[PDB]
């Protein structure tokens, strides 16, 4: 859905909070420090 | 895959599909005539002259 520049990408997988398009979604959450994540 | 001698394998997904498909799953998306029309990227395809 395009190119997304600020949050980070992650190989894990959660429940969706906000709906990017094509199967991805992003939340904003700790890493350990807290960021806007994808997923 | 002994359902009782119910033959479910054409509605049960492909492990050798890539995308984890069945037969009647595949035939469907063949029987239609889908334009995209933009789900991808392809303003690099808009700018190549054709
Ligand atoms: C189910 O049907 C398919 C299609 O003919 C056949 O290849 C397969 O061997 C059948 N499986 C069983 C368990 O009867
Ligand atoms: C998009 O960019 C990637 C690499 O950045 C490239 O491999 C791909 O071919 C590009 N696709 C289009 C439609 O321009």
């Amino acid at each position: 859905a395009g190119c997304l520049i600020g949050a980070e990408y992650v190989n894990n997988s959660y429940e969706c909070d906000i709906p990017i398009g094509a199967g991805i979604c992003a939340s904003y959450q700790t890493q350990t420090s807290q960021s806007i994540i994808a997923y | 895959k002994y359902f009782g001698g119910f033959n479910f394998s054409q509605i049960l997904p492909d492990p050798s599909k890539p995308s984890k498909r069945s037969f009647i799953e595949d035939l469907l998306f063949n029987k239609v005539t889908l334009a995209d029309a933009g789900f991808i990227k392809q303003y690099g395809d808009c700018l190549g002259d054709i």
